[PDB]
RNA sequence: GGGUGAAGACCGGGAAGGGGCGUGCCCGCCCGUCGAACGGGGAGCCGGCGGAGACUCCGGCAGGCGCGGCCCCCGCGGAGA
RNA sequence: GCGCGGAGAGGGGGGCCCGGGGGCGGACCCCGCGCGUCCCCGGCCGCCCCUGAAAAGCCGGGGGGCGCCGGCCGCGCGCCG
RNA sequence: GUAACCUCGGGAAAAGGAGUGGCUCUGACGGCCGGGUCAGAACUGGAACGGACGCGGGGAUCCCGACUGUUUACUAG
């Protein structure tokens, strides 16, 4: 932070909007801008290509992802819920 | 137009598939009193530039009758 | 000569990315104009979306025919690293099932 | 509960190792390896053959309870390793916890 | 008085959605007789964006059942696919998230997407991204299932009516400003001839009933009757209330 | 722990012209410097079909089979559970295998061997195609 | 095929809707030689000549696509790319 | 500027593509040097609640069924601006 | 050399000062000859040099609309 207090990467829209847009503009496209690390090989090269579109630069797999970010909280929640469900029905058959 | 070799130049004169064949002497510059050879042929237009006045002759009398010659010699 | 400039050579001239040409001087002195084609891909695998080696970026039908084939089962549809991902995994998966 | 931790730092110690997939094949092939260890996430394909050829020579086979970072970290590596294979353990290792 | 805005929207011409450069239509798997007594396998080939749409589409091929070859379908893609993947679609399906099933066979608690309302339609319920259904009851003496939309309305369907597991990809797409009258212009251009939005009460009284005046404003109440006729329905259509409450 | 190349085994093509078709090995090399090879003998070509026609000049010319004969990288085989008894060690070598006419003489030595086994419906997994879905 | 309207006309997937090789058999649900002298598209360069034409004429040198004769062959090399 | 590597880096030795250049022909070629301008191409990186046409035509692969398929030499290429 | 104020991004070319020609020289930056640019000094012209051309006047406040954008072709931007 030698450039900037508190703009960060807003700096770009001067002094243009106001500032709730900008502040919550920071946080979405941080994350947004992120690399996140690849499910199938442990490396942080997963990239955005289109709003629910993530793509790998190592392995070259996409996958379907939020916007914005590749993981969405709700969907860890069902994913758990499934996995979970998926188990007490194959012991009783 | 492409270049050919000596050995497939009587050859293709053999097989009467030649229609002319020009003799032209070469005297200036990177071409040093040197001859040219171009035989006519039914697609291509074949060119074999002999090392030495005296060759030419040879090839030339090599293939006498066979095809029809012409001589050019520009001398300026 | 103090003017090198042309005109232009097609039924129209509006600059469309078929109507390119370059510059060159002929025996006459004289300044022309030639056309630029357009190079076409070479085949690509079906498989992975990179270009399959061996063979020119010409049209096919300007090619001879041992010029648009490669000497493998598969050759020219998929890579050599593609096609060692499906033998194995064919011979494993008869072997297990 | 139990550490098979240890195991791994004294091989790395005093044993003899490789780290990769074309090693693991190649000492597998020619009956060099006493055990071999797999991450969770490796390619399943690279699974199936190791598997089999492991079959083919008799050779012992684990699996590890990590991702190859974990596993290359549990090394003491700082790049990711998704087969490890020891072909000589230590007179400090007892490869005892696995097998 | 002319033709409104409303009028003239509903007769084409320049009030068409835009749909040049479209992939297609998102649907389901047909049923069929191969699974409607097992499971038929498939591989994810792509996943893909949509012109208008927020959510991604996934194209999946299937084995050709009543012939040679192979047969291409397009998906609306839940969070959590990927490319070269493989899903299964039957009675026999197995409770992964890419997977289709009849809802019956379907635990309580379960998030499902792309539902059909009545069987073989071939999905209609929860499509837009974000979005989710839940599995509330069974009842088998009526063969009849309950389950919760994603407005919070709940709605008894057949069992045999199939789904997806799984929530929509691209969820949180509307938390972001667009900030910029730039934005929403390349958004709707994307759609429909929709955008700007001129206000009725600054237009003259021949173009809309709200216009006119020596001051700016709504003559009368806003609120409009069930039954008025189509050149009058304008406001706030047969409202039960108006304002803002605070509670629930 | 006991290697698994050894003479009678039989393996798969994975790299080259002959990919994906079946192979004996009947010399491992001994590891150089250029790595571990061994000398193989596989089939080229199936021995076509038969039906119930029975045209006999073309029936024969359908019934033949071809073979290939040479060393390759060991890194390029699968090695499978099978076997295959034979004996070709004998007039096949690493220095008749360098020389041109001596390899096509192996070549028609192997191809009538091969016919044979063919006839006697013996070696059924050895002697068929293995599917692939590309 | 049709549907509707007093008509003019306007609207339209649910309809026994074609070929091949060559004479017998086989395959096959269902339109357009409409719409771009800027989009796609198999292949052209030089020199010279008239009063007014030229990538079109003449001289030279090439390309592409067909048809007809004569000879005229159903794969080998590499460890691998 | 980046970026890449145990899912195999560096090193050494090879293969493929590259709207280009050189040599010899076409055609008996004054010799060197350099900044910039315009056009085209290349590998990267950045951007989007915006993802940036289609078809004729041409070719390859798998399976099946069939069999000279190339070389030389000759001819030809309609309508309209 | 630059103030109040500020949504901390601005305000800002804020405000306001000084220099600039010609000639003769000096140094710095590459490659196994090329290139321009930047910096410094002496001398010398009517107390003159962005010598034509091209090219912001500034500041202190109040009202209205947040901003870029659109509008009555031919009297209203
Ligand atoms: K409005
Ligand atoms: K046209
Ligand atoms: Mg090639
Ligand atoms: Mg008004
Ligand atoms: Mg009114
Ligand atoms: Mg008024
Ligand atoms: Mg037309
Ligand atoms: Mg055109
Ligand atoms: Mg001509
Ligand atoms: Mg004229
Ligand atoms: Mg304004
Ligand atoms: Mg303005
Ligand atoms: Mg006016
Ligand atoms: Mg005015």
């Amino acid at each position: 932070a030698k450039r900037t207090k508190k703009v960060g990467l807003t700096g770009k829209y001067g002094t243009r909007y106001g500032r709730a847009a900008r502040k919550q503009l920071l946080k979405i496209e941080t994350s947004q801008k992120a690399k996140y690390t690849c499910p199938f090989c442990a490396k942080d090269k997963v990239r955005r290509t289109a709003c629910g579109i993530w793509t790998c630069r190592s392995c070259s797999k996409t996958m379907a992802g939020g916007a914005y970010s590749l993981h969405t909280e709700p969907a860890n929640a069902a994913r758990a819920t499934i996995r979970r469900l998926r188990l007490a029905r194959e012991d009783a058959q | 137009p492409n270049t050919i070799t000596e050995e497939n130049l009587m050859k293709m004169i053999a097989d009467g598939r030649g229609k002319k064949l020009v003799v032209k002497s070469c005297s200036k510059g990177r071409l040093q009193g040197k001859v040219k050879l171009k035989l006519r042929t039914a697609k291509y237009l074949y060119t074999l530039t002999v090392p030495n006045a005296d060759d030419a002759k040879s090839i030339v009398k090599g293939c006498k009758d066979k095809v029809e010659v012409q001589y050019v010699n520009d001398s300026e | 000569m103090a003017d090198c400039r042309v005109t232009c050579r097609f039924h129209s001239t509006y600059r469309t990315r078929s109507k390119i040409v370059r510059y060159k001087r002929t025996p006459g002195n004289r300044l022309t104009s030639l056309r630029v084609k357009k190079l076409p891909n070479a085949p690509h695998c079906a498989e992975t979306g990179k270009q399959i080696h061996g063979i020119p970026r010409v049209i096919p039908q300007h090619l001879t025919r041992q010029q648009r084939k490669v000497s493998r089962p598969y050759g020219g549809k998929l890579c050599g690293s593609a096609l060692r991902a499906h033998i194995l995994e064919s011979f494993l998966n008869e072997e297990n099932q | 509960q139990d550490s098979i931790s240890l195991t791994l730092t004294l091989v790395v110690k005093s044993g003899k190792y490789t780290l990769g997939t074309d090693q693991a094949i190649r000492n597998i092939r020619d009956g060099k390896a006493q055990l071999v260890f797999m991450a969770n996430n490796c390619p399943p394909l690279v699974k199936s053959q190791v598997d089999y050829l492991c079959h083919l020579s008799k050779t012992p086979v684990r699996v590890f309870a990590g991702s190859s970072r974990e596993l290359g970290i549990a090394v003491g590596r700082q790049f990711n390793v998704s087969i490890m294979t020891i072909l000589e353990a230590g007179d400090a290792d007892l490869t005892s916890i696995l097998g | 008085g002319r033709r409104i805005r409303v009028q003239r929207k509903g007769a084409g011409s320049v009030f068409r959605a835009h749909v040049a450069r479209r992939l297609g239509a998102a649907k389901l798997r047909a049923n069929d007789f191969a699974e409607r007594t097992g499971s038929v396998r498939g591989v994810v080939k792509a996943i893909l964006h949509d012109r208008g749409r927020g959510a991604p589409l996934a194209r999946v091929q299937f084995p050709n059942m009543r012939g040679e070859g192979r047969v291409n379908e397009l998906f609306i893609a839940p969070e959590g696919m990927y490319t070269g993947q493989e899903v299964f679609s039957g009675n026999k399906a197995t409770l992964h998230i890419g997977n289709i099933l009849p809802v019956g066979n379907i635990p309580e608690g379960t998030y499902v997407c792309n539902v059909e309302e009545k069987p073989m339609d071939r999905g209609c319920l929860a499509r837009a991204s974000g979005t989710y259904c839940l599995v509330v009851a069974h009842n088998m003496e009526t063969n009849k299932t309950r389950i919760r939309l994603p407005s919070g309305q709940k709605k008894l369907i057949s069992s045999k009516a199939r789904a997806m597991i799984g929530l929509v990809a691209g969820g949180g797409r509307t938390d972001k400003p667009l900030l910029k009258a730039g934005n929403a212009y390349h958004k709707y251009k994307a759609k429909r001839n929709c955008w700007p939005v001129v206000r009725g009460v600054a237009m003259n009284p021949v173009d809309h009933p709200h216009g006119g005046g020596n001051h700016q404003h709504i003559g009368v109440s806003s609120c409009v009757p069930r039954n008025a006729v189509p050149g009058q329905k304008v406001g706030l259509i047969a409202a039960r209330r108006t304002g803002c409450s605070g509670g629930k | 722990s006991q290697p698994i190349i050894k003479p009678g085994l039989v393996c798969i093509v994975l790299q080259g012209r002959h990919a994906g078709k079946k192979a004996v090995i009947v010399e491992a090399l001994p590891h150089n410097e250029r790595g571990s090879y061994a000398i193989v003998a596989g089939i080229a070509a199936l021995p076509r079909r038969i039906t119930n026609s029975m045209s006999d000049e073309e029936a024969v010319c359908r019934g033949r089979v071809r073979s290939f004969v040479k060393c390759m990288n060991v890194n390029h085989l699968m090695p499978t559970s099978c076997r295959l008894e034979n004996n070709y060690k004998d007039f096949i070598s690493t220095q008749t295998v360098a020389d041109v006419t001596k390899r096509r003489e192996i070549i028609e030595t192997v191809n009538k061997d091969f016919q044979r086994r063919i006839l006697e419906h013996r070696d059924t997994w050895f002697f068929t195609k293995l599917p692939i879905d590309a």
